RNA sequence: AUAUUGGCGAGAGACCGAUAGCGAACAAGUACAGUGAUGGAAAGAUGAAAAGAACUUUGAAAAGAGAGUGAAAAAGUACGU
RNA sequence: AUGGUGAACUAUGCCUGAAUAGGGUGAAGCCAGAGGAAACUCUGGUGGAGGCUCGUAGCGGUUCUGACGUGCAAAUCGAUCGUCGAAUUUGGGUAUAGGGGCGAAAGACUAAUCGAACCAUCUAGUAGCUGGUUCCUGCCGAAGUUUCCCUCAGGAUAGCAG
RNA sequence: CGUGGAGGUCAGUGACGAAGCCUAGACCGUAAGGUCGGGUCGAACGGCCUCUAGUGCAGAUCUUGGUGGUAGUAGCAAAUAUUCAAAUGAGAACUUUGAAGACUGAAGUGGGGAAAGGUUCCACGUCAACAGCAGUUGGACGUGGGUUAGUCGAUCCUAAGAGAUGGGGAAGCUCCGUUUCAAAGGCCUGAUUUUAUGCAGGCCACCAUCGAAAGGGAAUCCGGUUAAGAUUCCGGAACCUGGAUAUGGAUUCUUCACGGUAACGUAACUGAAUGUGGAGACGUCGGCGCGAGCCCUGGGAGGAGUUAUCUUUUCUUCUUAACAGCUUAUCACCCCGGAAUUGGUUUAUCCGGAGAUGGGGUCUUAUGGCUGGAAGAGGCCAGCACCUUUGCUGGCUCCGGUGCGCUUGUGACGGCCCGUGAAAAUCCACAGGAAGGAAUAGUUUUCAUGCCAGGUCGUACUGAUAACCGCAGCAGGUCUCCAAGGUGAACAGCCUCUAGUUGAUAGAAUAAUGUAGAUAAGGGAAGUCGGCAAAAUAGAUCCGUAACUUCGGGAUAAGGAUUGGCUCUAAGGGUCGCGAUCAACUUAGAACUGGUACGGACAAGGGGAAUCUGACUGUCUAAUUAAAACAUAGCAUUGCGAUGGUCAGAAAGUGAUGUUGACGCAAU
RNA sequence: CUCUUAAGGUAGCCAAAUGCCUCGUCAUCUAAUUAGUGACGCGCAUGAAUGGAUUAACGAGAUUCCCACUGUCCCUAUCUACUAUCUAGCGAAACCACAGCCAAGGGAACGGGCUUGGCAGAAUCAGCGGGGAAAGAAGACCCUGUUGAGCUUGACUCUAGU
RNA sequence: UUUACUUAUUCAAUGAAGCGGAGCUGGAAUUCCACGUUCUAGCAUUCAAGGUCCCAUUCGGGGCUGAUCCGGGUU
RNA sequence: GCGUUGGAUUGUUCACCCACUAAUAGGGAACGUGAGCUGGGUUUAGACCGUCGUGAGACAGGUUAGUUUUACCCUACUGAU
RNA sequence: AAACUUUCAACAACGGAUCUCUUGGUUCUCGCAUCGAUGAAGAACGCAGCGAAAUGCGAUACGUAAUGUGAAUUGCAGAAUUCCGUGAAUCAUCGAAUCUUUGAACGCACAUUGCGCCCCUUGGUAUUCCAGGGGGCAUGCCUGUUUGAGCGUCAUUU
């Protein structure tokens, strides 16, 4: 809203710091089922609902 | 109207954060969580809601003490050290 | 099968009186030693107009007899009371228009505003603009005074109960038709959410007991007994007779 | 010709958001916000304004020498000058009056 | 002595074998929907070992064609059959 | 049926804010003048009233039964329209919760849900009713009739069949 | 007959290839099925005797998943519109730059915000997916950067309301109630300084708390600066609050100031409890006055454009913040004076022996002027140097006018109400007179100057025909501020300036049928349920206007005429001393003039005679019904005097009406 | 004078948004009128705040006539833009037992298939609305169910309150 | 059935402030009556001055009365 | 074989009348023909009346308002390769 | 005759059936008794050289201490190889600690990272103002302590 709450910013804050892909060098690890981010999120498909 | 036109004015929230449960169900006028009841002292839940126990029962966080406890409880709440 | 609108009135949620603007319950004074004895002088500082009430309001100070202080007053002001009136209250007052005297203390004929029904109420009976109570007479011993209310009801009550002698100010108002539903709307607006009125015949069986039907009509008898249940009394409650009222009032 | 924003974030046209279109030193067009308008004080008897008492928001007398908010009499940036001069008129008279009633009182019995 | 679809620790089965078996064999009460109470998935398998295709060539490139690895590429991560 | 969740839509009250060109008409009050024996009539100005009126922005939604009707859209688009200074429009805050609310009343509205919302559970609710009911071959092989039934789309009973 | 699993057995088959799968190849069985070969493949599996079942599918608008024909089909057609060239690139209708043509046309397609979103902002790299064509571009992808406050908000106040406590109810989850049937208290200080506290002198209370980013409210402006932040950074210049403080000033020998007849003035100029008063603090509309900004316009000092011709011309710069000093109003008030021949006076008719007019004064400082801030800033130019940071050097930034103008602020008024249009925090003043107070000196941080500090959270961006909601980059919906020129009554329509955009998949043709827009000889509703649709009318000025009527209307009734351009004529004003000078539009008339056109586009009533119906304005079936339905004012009936009427609640020491009282509330 | 259960339709108003008969009768309006209007009234079944009669003004209400006006029509024609069309790119859905030429016959009594005839030649494009008893939806009408629900009432059985 | 009593219960108010019974003073016959406020939009608060007694001194402090007593039943 | 009409009233089929005409014959085709239209009537939900009903409500009685969806497939037909 | 259509086969597609796998589920049995004001369960936000999650943890933050084992961890980087050692490890064990903001949740509030009061202390002259650090302030109830209230009430001076 440009005149936020402290909480909302500290989850906006959460949410851009977990806004990225995959660790490259993850997929490299012994077993390693994981392939993608599966969690992705983006403002143009899925709202965070606060 | 009542369908695509006023889906438009849907601007005010009526939950927001929840302090106890962070569910976003804290109603804001009531000033009562839907999901957790909050603050009421308990915990809301319901029987007929076997589901949603489920979801927010003992094991479904990490039980920063009572993961420990029976460990504890194994070596019969020793309380000295292991003394080399 | 679903609750009707007088049953709804008095859960008060839209029901409830619009008292934001209004100037504060007006009250005689509290019925303290020296109205009881003697009386006590007060000075009418404003005649102001109260919100959703018709008679205006006089904002009377005393000084209070026990601290170094003055106390404000509403009472509702008789018509020819004014700003700078010095107004008498209690046992030995005059009898002049604006003083609070015990009903007892004055004579037969007397004609009285804003009468106590008990000593101490501050204020019952003959409220509404225009109104007032006359006295009928005394009962000295066991100490009560028969009075007339503005509806023709004669009542008895303690000679200590007070009353402001006069008239209630703004007397006549309701000779002027309203000429218009927003005059109405704006009356209502400062008293409650009582209008506009539906009527029961215009309504479906659900909403009414007068509800339903290929025609409007009301189908069994309006007048309801006093014994009916919340739901059933629409219409006309306990009514003792019906139609235009061709007679005299005040039956013996 | 220029166009001007509101300088704060209320974009409504309330009574605490009032603005004035004035000309910087920088040639251009700029919104000002304008407090409310200060209010005259007021005789405490006849509520006409106070003479010589200074019109400013109330917590503004906070910052003012006594000078600015009283007048040299009676009742100073109280009552004006008419409301103290009947005071005076009637206490005397009154006083006077009350000595009168008592001796007539004293001599009537 | 009795109860025990919860908790902790164990041993088992003429049980199910990834549309089955718990909703969930997997970052599953997850992603996601709903204002909310709630609702709630899909999704396992290269190969013994990445040895996950150096290098050449065509293409702007993705890629292709060779070459090569491998028991097998009729196993090329769009991977057992 | 039990226990919960909703007034972000909308209905209504409240609290606090905000919004509404330009015209027509020309009410009270006021000024001057004329006629008249008088009583009193009459005239010209002034003024700027009204849930007045034409008509913007707005709010609404009459008709084309126009467009579209696998839509731009689970209600829109165009033209034509009602209204447009008060029972006006509207933001935000607040209150009223399901046999309850709210209703200038249409059984309307109460989050695309209303002649009783939504969510979960009771619940795999019951169904004389509709649909389906999964390999082969061999042998035998019907009934739609009797009686009783709150029975007449069902069953019991006897009969027919293995 | 076949399937999953189990006991037994064939010391069964198998990496030299189990199972599975494919196979118009072979064999057996009537059949369910069984067997073999070939291919594929890779780790298990089978015959027989028995055991056992979640054991056999074509269907159930079956379930889940997958896939077709339809079909390269329907279609990608609203929002006027694109074009040329270059650059980049593998590739350009779509990117970038330039050019051109357009649009939004200030009630914006502009500049900001509130809710909401949450990084979308900005840079670099970058195109697999997404942008229903494309893409080198992007609100995409990858990586980073970015949001700076004592003064702007929150924070604080209370509003409708929400809600603990004391109590009461409820089996209970909990309900009521918000000052109540409560022992509900901190702050002053005599004295104490065995310790400024306990004992102990003495002052105040009918009560938590939450509730507004639009109400209330302490205080900040200008210039510059970034890729992206700015009332926050930088430079300068202020202000408020809290605190600490020492000088100067003032005051005092008549201790707590003087002056003025007064209204009141001031640099100050003691003042506790307690009390009182004011501010905070309030509707709406109408005209009038004034201010600001804008618009229009003259002269001049610059820059630019046009210049065949004309144009002392067209466009553009010429600005001044918060804050401070002096000064400046309407209203209001004071002194003198005593008014009928009543006068003063507003657009609006109010005022005066309760003291007018008049003369002279006082005051509020909205507001304006001058000055400081501050020209050093910003703006506009010119002459220079220029491999960089880029730097200079100078000049000018001046003086007017106008108004039913627009927007806005404000003042004094007036109209309206059975409507009279918040609260609290907070700040000040007054009354009072507790107390403390001077002479090799006392008194005063409401006078001036000086010192210190001002935390926390928000702050980017969009705000919508792509940043919100609507399944989406959806023709829908979603609160608000600013607002140029012309025409014109006008925020209408139409054109333009500033700003922004040029985005909607394109190209080519021009069949039918469509959708949207038009026209039509003669007739003129014969069409049709019905004039549905369309047409006709339309602005303004003048003339003229019926029935009926509640006397207000009907009414723009009806029905006529005129309207361009040009050249003139007349009338309507200010200021100064009849004259001088200055100034803006509105009205009326006349001549002339033309393809008799002229509200020339735009814009813009069809009218009349009646019947039914509802009085009117208003309201509703969001999404098939707007009506005669509902409401309404008016009328009438009903109950009720509070130990009450009507109505809530499971109950309550509980509620609504009720901050009420029959001119009321409640029910029809 | 009576009697049904008290009274017995007054003032008004009407084939009226209330009149069956009914397109009532009379007048008028028209060339012609089941329309309109004005009358009439033993009025199936008008009528007095279940308000009667009337009413100026008002009305996106219903209705008749007239003037103007017109492509509503006689009776159609033409023009513009965007489609449709063709192309590049992009690219769905409904629906689908199998499919798609008829006549008659019989047949579950209206066939694409069956019988008998007629016939019958690849692959197709734009249109089109005869048919596919075309699509959309387990007919909403109707009946049945010992299936409900909303609503009503001296139904049966209860109940808050009082 | 009508009536009394008040402490249960019930209602209401107030910051539970003056209630009940006596008394002093005056008037008039053991009884009765009276027993601080009414031209005026002023003011009314500091244990109240005053009177009196005590102490203790330079500041002053305390008691009584002013303002009757009794019952503690808030009304 | 060929034609068999223009109108007033009514949603109307029917009826009736005016008028022209050679004549104003009768019928069928799913009482032809709604993905051809239209929607006046009928035939949901709004509303008014009268009669009936205690009432909710009823009326093959009157009255007023009331969304008419899809073809691009196959065939048929019209034209075109 | 092609094209087209249809059928079949091969190869290639589409798709993910079948088969074989199985750190999962399901059911049965056996044993055990241990959450929390010493702050639980749950939530929010953080913490790694390079992590978005899962898992772990809490500003001592994929962890500290202790004990055991005895040389790793591993995707890369880095470190170490004395590793015959009080010593690797994402090891096991686990008795000592830390344990942000919360949460029954406790100074008051909470749509605020809002607002107090007390004590000790430090800085700014500073008991009073501002700031930093440390420690505190909920409610009901119980026992006790202390200080009190009531002519409820006893005795005593009187
Ligand atoms: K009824
Ligand atoms: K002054
Ligand atoms: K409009
Ligand atoms: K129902
Ligand atoms: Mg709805
Ligand atoms: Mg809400
Ligand atoms: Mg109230
Ligand atoms: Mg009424
Ligand atoms: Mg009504
Ligand atoms: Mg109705
Ligand atoms: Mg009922
Ligand atoms: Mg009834
Ligand atoms: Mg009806
Ligand atoms: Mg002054
Ligand atoms: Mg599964
Ligand atoms: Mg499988
Ligand atoms: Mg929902
Ligand atoms: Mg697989
Ligand atoms: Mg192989
Ligand atoms: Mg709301
Ligand atoms: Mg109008
Ligand atoms: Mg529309
Ligand atoms: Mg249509
Ligand atoms: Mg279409
Ligand atoms: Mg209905
Ligand atoms: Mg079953
Ligand atoms: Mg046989
Ligand atoms: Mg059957
Ligand atoms: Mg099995
Ligand atoms: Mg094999
Ligand atoms: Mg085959
Ligand atoms: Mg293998
Ligand atoms: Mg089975
Ligand atoms: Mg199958
Ligand atoms: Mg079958
Ligand atoms: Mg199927
Ligand atoms: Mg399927
Ligand atoms: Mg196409
Ligand atoms: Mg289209
Ligand atoms: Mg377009
Ligand atoms: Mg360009
Ligand atoms: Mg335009
Ligand atoms: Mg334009
Ligand atoms: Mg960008
Ligand atoms: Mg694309
Ligand atoms: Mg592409
Ligand atoms: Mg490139
Ligand atoms: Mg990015
Ligand atoms: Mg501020
Ligand atoms: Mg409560
Ligand atoms: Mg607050
Ligand atoms: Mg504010
Ligand atoms: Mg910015
Ligand atoms: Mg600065
Ligand atoms: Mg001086
Ligand atoms: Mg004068
Ligand atoms: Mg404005
Ligand atoms: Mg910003
Ligand atoms: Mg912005
Ligand atoms: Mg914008
Ligand atoms: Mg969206
Ligand atoms: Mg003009
Ligand atoms: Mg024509
Ligand atoms: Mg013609
Ligand atoms: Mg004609
Ligand atoms: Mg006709
Ligand atoms: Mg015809
Ligand atoms: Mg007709
Ligand atoms: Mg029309
Ligand atoms: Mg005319
Ligand atoms: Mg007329
Ligand atoms: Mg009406
Ligand atoms: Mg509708
Ligand atoms: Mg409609
Ligand atoms: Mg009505
Ligand atoms: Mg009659
Ligand atoms: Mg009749
Ligand atoms: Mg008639
Ligand atoms: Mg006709
Ligand atoms: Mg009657
Ligand atoms: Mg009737
Ligand atoms: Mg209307
Ligand atoms: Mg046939
Ligand atoms: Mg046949
Ligand atoms: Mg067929
Ligand atoms: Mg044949
Ligand atoms: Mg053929
Ligand atoms: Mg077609
Ligand atoms: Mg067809
Ligand atoms: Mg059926
Ligand atoms: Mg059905
Ligand atoms: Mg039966
Ligand atoms: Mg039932
Ligand atoms: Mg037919
Ligand atoms: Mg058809
Ligand atoms: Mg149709
Ligand atoms: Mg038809
Ligand atoms: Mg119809
Ligand atoms: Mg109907
Ligand atoms: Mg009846
Ligand atoms: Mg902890
Ligand atoms: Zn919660
Ligand atoms: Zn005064």
């Amino acid at each position: 809203a440009a005149q936020k709450s402290f909480r909302i910013k500290q989850k906006m804050a959460k949410a851009k710091k977990q806004n990225r892909p995959l660790p490259q060098w993850i997929r490299l690890r012994t077993n390693n089922t994981i392939r993608y981010n599966a969690k992705r999120r983006n403002w143009r498909r899925t709202k965070m609902n606060i | 109207g009542k369908g695509t036109p006023s889906f438009g004015k849907r601007h005010n929230k009526s939950h927001t954060l929840c302090n106890r449960c962070g569910r976003r169900s804290f109603h804001v006028q009531k000033k009562t969580c839907s999901s957790c009841g909050y603050p009421a002292a308990k915990t809301r839940s319901y029987n007929w809601g076997a589901k949603a126990k489920r979801r927010h029962t003992t094991g479904t966080g990490r039980m920063r003490y009572l993961k420990h406890v029976s460990r504890r409880f194994k070596n019969g709440f020793q309380t000295g050290s292991a003394s080399k | 099968g679903r609750v009707i609108r007088n049953q709804r009135k008095g859960a008060g949620s839209i029901f409830t009186s619009h008292t934001r603007l209004r100037q504060g319950a007006a009250k005689l004074r509290t019925l303290d030693y020296a109205e009881r004895h003697g009386y006590i002088r007060g000075i009418v500082k404003q005649i102001v107009h109260d919100s959703g009430r018709g008679a205006p309001l006089a904002k009377v100070v005393f000084r209070d007899p026990y601290k170094y202080r003055l106390r404000e007053e509403i009472f509702i002001a008789n018509e020819g009371v004014h700003t700078g009136q010095f107004i008498y209250a209690g046992k030995k007052a005059s009898l002049n228009v604006g003083n609070v005297l015990p009903l007892g203390s004055v004579p037969e004929g007397t004609i009285v505003s804003n009468v106590e029904e008990k000593p101490g109420d501050r204020g019952a009976l003959a409220r509404a603009s225009g109104n007032y109570v006359i006295i009928i007479g005394h009962n000295p011993d066991e100490n009560k005074t028969r009075v007339r209310l503005p509806s023709g009801a004669k009542k008895v009550i303690s000679s200590d109960a007070r009353g402001v002698i006069g008239v209630i100010a703004g007397g006549g108002r309701v000779d002027k038709p309203l000429l218009k539903a927003g005059r109405a709307f704006h009356k209502y607006r400062l008293k409650r959410n009582s209008w506009p009125k539906t009527r029961g015949v215009a309504m479906n069986p659900v909403d009414h007991p007068h509800g339903g039907g290929n025609h409007q009509h009301i189908g069994k008898a309006s007048t309801i007994s006093r014994g009916a249940v919340s739901g059933q009394k629409a219409g006309l409650i306990a009514a003792r007779r019906t139609g235009l009222l061709r007679g005299s009032q005040k039956t013996q | 010709a220029q166009r001007v924003t509101f300088r704060r974030r209320n974009p409504y046209n309330t009574r605490s958001n009032k603005i004035k279109v004035v000309k910087t030193p920088g040639g251009i067009l700029r919104a000002q916000h304008v407090k409310k308008l200060a209010t005259r004080p007021k005789c405490g008897d006849c509520g006409s304004a106070l003479q010589g008492i200074s019109t400013l928001r109330p917590r503004q007398y906070a910052t003012v020498s006594k000078t600015h908010k009283t007048v040299s009499r009676a009742y100073g940036g109280s009552r004006c000058a008419n409301c103290v001069k009947e005071r005076i008129i009637r206490a005397f008279l009154i006083e006077e009056q009350k000595i009168v009633k008592k001796v007539v009182k004293e001599q009537t019995e």
